[PDB]
RNA sequence: CAGCUAGUUGGUGGGGUAACGGCCUACCAAGGCAAUGACGUGUAGCUAUGCUGAGAAGUAGAAUAGCCACAAUGGGACUG
RNA sequence: AUUGGGCGUAAAGCAAGCGCAGGCGGAUUGAAAAGUCUGGUGUUAAAGGCAGCUGCUUAACAGUUGUAUGCAUUGGAAAC
RNA sequence: CAAGGAUAGCACCGGUGAUUGGAGUUAAGUCGUAACAAGGUACCCCUACGAGAACGUGGGGGUGGAUCA
RNA sequence: AAUUCUUCA
């Protein structure tokens, strides 16, 4: 790919199902309405090419390709290991 | 002096047979050069109670200086419960204020400053939040004697 | 030199501070005694080179673990403080930062602000001449 | 309106003439009154900063004739940009086609001029118009269309009329300038301006 | 006020009532349904014409009318003005306002253009509440 | 085209044919208000040219204002 | 308004589209969304903006213009 | 009520307690850059809001010139 | 595939609905006088019973109570 | 045991 990189850094939590993993991002910002900083949890299911594997409990990053699936925009590329 | 008098009450005590209707008067009192004061009195007629709130108002009369025409920055007054912001103006614009606490900072001396009242509407309670917000301040001179600093920079 | 009195933080040194030298202001007391840290001592510097402050003194003791700091109020015969109110805007409880450009300035400026910036905590006017912005800790006058 | 059509009505009212003093000065009985069924001392009674903060905007907007809304578009132009609002204000104020031929001594009223005016026997700039509503940047010269050299009032303003030291002119050629801007103690001073200009709020 | 609950838990403005709910409402012929258009004023039918007492501080004889409007309300009105010209079923044209003496009475009535027509020998304030002005 | 009636002001500007009138363009070329025809109209010279070369065809009044300025002689010995 | 969810989430062969794709299909699966608010209901075309306000913003989405949707209502397809 | 309020007697402290989740949170040291600081690059249609200028007998207006604000990307430092 | 058509049964939201429960507001309307003082039986709160009502009484609690102390 | 005192300022 050629596009920007996605910085999406979060605990994966299960691939539950084959060849996809589900992982939670944590975004903080400033909420415009009291100026206090906040933080969310998204959860984005991304397929695993194979040649690189994502395991539980780590902190992987995602970024942008082609639309494999419903729901599945994405696709792994580094991984850090477990803890 | 110019002697410009605010909003008079109507009172009276209560005794056996009718009641003793007796008003006050409030007044304030500036040379528009930078010495004001104000003063509360009563009487039973006009003139008398007029005559002594002069006096007692003349009589207690404190000192304040003129930065470039207003206050070079911010000051709530409050007592009484009855908060009332002053925010610094530029060299000039006009004034803008409350009625009596138009004649207030106008007969002090000032050019123009910026004024809103906050809480009640009480004009007696004003004047004072008006009084402890613009005695309570200090000078760029005191800092300078205070601090280890000959002029402020 | 045996400070002889148990003391502990409040929930943090840099309201603590602020409330310690209120009160003492207040009181009209000498100094306080407050749990040293190196963004105590580094505020306590900086805000004491501004004639805000006197003579202060950090405390530590046979281990490098404890330490404590005592700090001189500044004031002129007849006991007059020199400091004339503290209010601390950054709270444990909210978080305030403000860039560069809107930095306020203490009643016209002729005050002190104290923000920390991401390189060295140090006042408003110095700081906005290195543009670098931070979050802001106290307003003293 | 453009025109109430009664001048003495306010002059009563409001205590001060609207010339030198001819206008009121006497006729039969000189008075300094309230007119109607209340010759009466009024003086203590409704003294406010906004009784005589209106009464000092009636007496500028009937000694320039115009009316409340031409003012307030004159107030919104000078509050655009930078300046001491009073001061531009009485100098823009001033700066009317009618006052400016009165001040030149070529009618005996300001209200005469602001009808020849509007009648179209006045040149502005080599160029004609009926609106009294420009202001008079310096710079500028006027002319008054020469073919109402035989009218007779222009005449009689010009035999004896009051030369305005902030204007120029020659009455036998019917030519004059605006040259200089007006001072603050060279025009009428009955009208305080900063009690003028506190009554607006609104903008 | 914690700002930690300000977050979970948002404020709320007030924003009371209008002065007049039945002045809003508006109703067509299409399987009705209620919606409003904030309406300045609304035409209806009189059905009841009467007289009734004001409250304690003060004494009168009114004169008050229930008027149904386009809409399925019904409300009762304040007929201003010296005269009386409401005969039982005339149709009606209803104005905004409020009126202390009759509680329960917040409308007033346009008199002088609709088979009411203002009275005549009022001449001040003749514009509101409708009077034609003589001729002279 | 946007302004008084009686008194019109045409913004000559290139864009697709297949928007309406005066709507929304990419970019400004210039402007044309009626009162002389010898210097009323004003372009960057640049930013036209750069649209005429990547593909463009000029609107039926803005050959004139080309051929007033003086800019076609230097366009068709640029392509040939 | 505490459950919603059954082509719903995922895999492989194939078809289809301008293309990715449960868009569809054969089989295998058992998932997926939810108190950081789905689902249900109520009202609403969104935005640049207009008014007010010192501002954070309250409010109207006039006219105008950018985008979306509709053409008696509900459907279907050809032409290009 | 973020800039901008209170809960002794004026409306308001749940009867009290145990406490998951959430939020807040002592000191040293390195790293990290998620926020936070910040250079550059791209973008935020036009008109309109605003500041100058030109013209319609002049304001109304029309045109022209400039004008903030948010966001992405990239490079730098680490007080909290 | 299927717009629609027919059938039957669940879910949601209204309009009206004989009769009735109370509610608010009204020039001087009828019964007693509960409370404000020790309101003449201290009041108030919770609860249960009872009376046409004002409320009375029983149990628990407070002074937001009076004088003698 | 021990009660009531018509609206209008």
């Amino acid at each position: 790919k050629r596009n920007q990189r996605k910085v999406l850094i979060g605990i994966v939590k299960s691939t539950k199902n084959a060849k996809t993993a589900t992982v939670q991002v944590e975004s903080r910002f400033k909420h415009p309405l009291y100026h206090k900083s906040v933080v969310r949890h998204k959860k984005y299911q991304a397929h695993n090419e194979g040649e690189v594997l994502a395991k539980d409990g780590d902190k992987v990053q995602i970024v942008e390709t082609r639309p494999l699936s419903a729901t599945k925009r994405f696709r792994i590329a580094k991984i850090i290991e477990r803890a | 002096f110019e002697e410009r008098i605010v909003k008079l009450k109507r009172i009276s005590k209560t005794t056996k047979g009718g009641r003793n209707m007796r008003f006050s008067v409030l007044v304030v009192v500036g040379n528009r050069k930078g010495k004001i004061g104000y003063g509360i009195a009563k009487a039973l007629e006009v003139p008398n109670a007029i005559k002594k709130a002069i006096k007692a108002a003349h009589n207690s009369l404190h000192t304040i200086e003129i930065h470039k025409g207003s206050i070079y920055h911010e000051v709530i007054g409050r007592s009484g419960a009855s908060r009332v912001l002053l925010k610094p103006a530029p060299q000039g614009t006009g004034i803008i204020a409350g009625g009596a606490i138009r004649a207030i900072i106008e007969l002090a001396g000032y050019s123009d400053i910026y004024t809103k009242n906050l809480g009640r509407n009480t004009p007696i309670n004003m004047i004072h939040a008006t009084m402890d917000g613009i005695l309570k301040q200090l000078s760029p001179r005191r800092v300078a004697i205070l601090r280890n600093k000959n002029l402020n920079e | 030199i045996t400070t002889t009195k148990p003391i502990k933080a409040h929930f943090d040194p840099v309201a603590d501070l602020l409330t310690k030298i209120n009160n003492a202001r207040k009181a009209k007391l000498m100094t306080v005694t407050t749990i040293a840290s190196k963004l105590k001592i580094a505020i306590l510097e900086i805000l004491v080179k501004e004639g805000y402050l006197a003579n202060f003194q950090v405390l530590e003791n046979k281990s490098k673990t404890k330490r404590i700091v005592t700090f001189n109020l500044k004031y002129t015969q007849r006991r007059i403080p020199s400091i004339n109110g503290v209010k601390q805007i950054s709270k444990p409880g909210l978080r305030i930062y403000r860039p560069f450009e809107k930095l306020p300035l203490v009643l016209n400026g002729l005050g002190i602000a104290i923000i920390s910036t991401s390189d060295g905590v140090m006042t408003d006017k110095v700081a906005r001449l290195k543009k670098i912005g931070g979050e802001i800790l106290a307003y003293v006058w | 309106m453009k025109y109430t059509g009664s001048i003495f009505k306010r002059s009563r009212r409001l205590g001060f003439s609207l010339l030198e003093n001819n206008k009121e000065f006497s006729k039969g009985k000189k008075r300094k009154t309230i007119p109607g069924q209340h010759g009466n001392r009024f003086r203590s009674s409704t003294m406010s900063g906004y009784a005589q903060q209106l009464q000092e905007k009636q007496r500028m907007q009937y000694m320039y004739g115009i009316t409340d809304k031409q003012f307030r578009r004159l107030f919104r132009l000078v509050l655009k940009q930078r300046g001491n609002l009073a001061v531009n204000l009485f100098r823009v104020l001033e700066s009317r086609l009618d006052n400016i031929v009165y001040r030149m001594g070529f009618a005996p009223t300001r209200r005469s001029a602001r009808q020849l005016v509007n009648h179209g026997h006045v040149l502005l700039n080599d160029r004609t118009v009926d609106t009294p509503s420009i202001i008079l940047n310096p710079g500028d010269k006027v002319r008054l269309k020469a073919k109402t050299i035989k009218i007779p009032i222009v005449k009689a303003a010009s035999e004896s009329g009051v030369v305005s030291p902030f204007v120029e002119t020659n009455n036998k050629t019917f030519e004059g300038t605006y040259v200089r801007f007006p001072e603050r103690s060279e025009l009428p001073a009955g009208i305080n301006e900063s009690y003028v200009v506190e009554w607006y709020k609104r903008l | 006020a914690t700002i930690a609950q300000l977050i979970r838990k948002p404020r709320k403005k007030k924003k009371v009532k209008s002065k007049s709910p039945a002045l809003h409402y508006n109703l067509n012929l299409l399987n009705k349904k209620v919606t409003n258009v904030y309406s300045p004023l609304k035409r209806g039918v009189c059905t009841r014409v009467g007289t009734m007492t004001p409250k304690k501080p003060n004494s009168a004889l009114r004169k008050y009318a229930k008027v149904r409007l386009t809409n399925g309300f019904e409300v009762l009105t304040y007929i201003p003005g010296e005269g009386h010209n409401l005969q039982e079923h005339s149709v009606t044209l209803l104005r905004g306002g409020r009126v202390k003496d009759l509680p329960g009475v917040r409308y007033h009535i346009v008199r002088g253009t609709l088979d009411t027509v203002g009275v005549e020998k009022r001449r001040q304030q003749r514009s509101a509440y409708g009077a034609k002005k003589p001729k002279a | 085209r946007m302004g008084r009636v009686h008194y019109p002001t045409y913004r000559i500007v290139a864009v697709d044919s297949r928007v309406k009138r005066d709507g929304k363009y990419i970019a400004l070329i210039g402007h044309l208000n009626p009162a002389l025809k010898e210097n009323k109209c004003k372009i960057d010279e640049a930013v036209a040219l750069e649209w005429l070369n990547k593909g463009a065809k000029p609107t039926d009044t803005v050959r004139s204002l080309f051929s007033q300025t003086g800019l076609w002689k230097k366009f068709v010995e640029s392509k040939k």
